[PDB]
């Protein structure tokens, strides 16, 4: 009845560490997908013609 | 991550219940959505093209971008070059005091992408052998060969400046480009 | 008409022609795909008389006997004539004149 | 089931020589689909209910 | 000068000319808009002899 809680506490935490670490990999894959996408019509349009 | 793995802790993330393999299918998006970013880089053309043996290509040095078959990485002087630029902290391989990725042990893992390093040289040299002996041709359908000169003098249109400027200037202008080139790996 | 390169589908673009879509849309992108190529002897210029001849909009290729100026993109060989080439300078500075 | 390495491309060497051309002598008109998302579904969320 | 239809304004591009904004920059496209058009008979080719 008191290690419950406690660890309820500890879980929550590891619950918003990994909900946070997936927030910035989503917007960091989104910035990445933008690069991609330039780099993709620069090989297009730089090397391919 | 959350729970110790030697342990009933793992009896109250039921209690949750679809929250992990909510993050689980958003980085297993994340990891295909890198490696489309890859495939659709890199994989511009369906074949892959080889420069003739002779490289001779009008006074034009192309062996700092060229692969070099003397080594065993099939890659260009500037392309060993660029990955030895690069302290990568990867763990994508299945080898087993400690260093950074003992964090492997907490759970936090790293997948190895679908395209290895030998296969994106092979397609960046497929892309240098066609757009040198066939200009823009293969990338708007069949590889059209010409000679390199050639293709420079259609460039030179492009630009508004007329063929006969490359022509009476081919040696200046190769030994600009060769000096140009060989500054990129002192950059 | 777009001239970026694989923008506007693979191949010369000509064409592109809209559909609507359940949330998107479907382009039909009319491309001009090359086919049914020949080898031929080129030459960078045409040393005539001292002077060295250039094309205007086309390309000198031979077929082993006789040199002609074609198109780039299509093969139509036409008789080498001032009206298809211009002059600039001489023979003796171009590399690979015939 | 099969496993394998991929296959990268289909292998063409380029007849690459300093006074050869390759010049077309037909074409073909292709038409190709490019398939490409605009919206989505607009959703609202009550609060309370 | 770009030939992107409707990159740089609506028409066929001439200038454009920067001017500083407050968190932005605003285009002043100069584009050559035809008009006043008249209707003509034409042809694809003259047969001559």
């Amino acid at each position: 009845p008191e290690a419950e809680v406690q660890i309820d506490r500890l879980i929550t935490g590891r619950l918003q560490s990994l909900q946070t670490y997936v927030t910035q990999q989503l917007i960091r894959a989104a910035e990445i997908r933008a690069s991609a996408n330039l780099a993709a019509t620069k090989m297009s349009e730089c090397v391919l013609g | 991550y959350i729970c110790g793995d030697s342990t009933e802790c793992s009896n109250l993330l039921l209690q949750y219940g679809s929250f992990c393999t909510q993050l689980k299918r958003a980085l297993t998006g994340i990891a295909v959505e890198q490696d489309k970013n890859t495939q659709e880089v890199f994989a511009q053309v369906k074949q892959i093209y080889k420069t003739p043996p002779i490289k001779y290509f009008g006074g034009f040095n192309f062996s700092q971008i060229l692969p070099d078959p003397s080594k065993p990485s099939k890659r260009s002087p500037i392309e060993d070059l660029l990955f030895n630029k690069v302290t990568l902290a990867d763990a994508g391989f299945i080898k087993q005091r400690d260093l950074i990725c003992a964090q492997k042990f907490k759970g936090l893992t790293v997948l190895p992408p679908l395209l290895t390093d030998e296969m994106i040289a092979q397609y960046t040299s497929a892309l240098l052998a066609g757009t040198i002996t066939s200009g823009w041709t293969f990338g708007a359908g069949p590889a059209l060969q010409i000679p390199f000169p050639m293709q420079m003098a259609y460039r030179f249109n492009g630009i508004g400046v007329t063929q006969n400027v490359l022509y009476e200037n081919q040696k200046l202008i190769a030994n600009q480009f060769n000096s140009a080139i060989g500054k990129i790996q002192d950059s | 008409q777009s001239k970026r390169v694989d923008f506007c589908g693979k191949g010369y673009h000509l064409m592109s022609f809209p559909q609507s879509a359940p949330h998107g849309v479907v382009f039909l992108h009319v491309t001009y795909v090359p086919a049914q190529e020949k080898n031929f002897t080129t030459a960078p210029a045409i040393c005539h008389d001292g002077k060295a001849h250039f094309p205007r909009e086309g390309v000198f290729v031979s077929n082993g006997t006789h040199w002609f100026v074609t198109q780039r993109n299509f093969y139509e060989p036409q008789i080498i004539t001032t009206d298809n080439t211009f002059v600039s300078g001489n023979c003796d500075v171009v590399i690979g004149i015939v | 089931i099969i496993a394998y390495t991929m296959s990268l491309g289909a292998e063409n060497s380029v007849a690459y020589s300093n006074n050869s051309i390759a010049i077309p002598t037909n074409f073909t008109i292709s038409v190709t689909t490019e398939i490409l998302p605009v919206s989505m579904t607009k959703t609202s969320v009550d609060c309370t209910m």
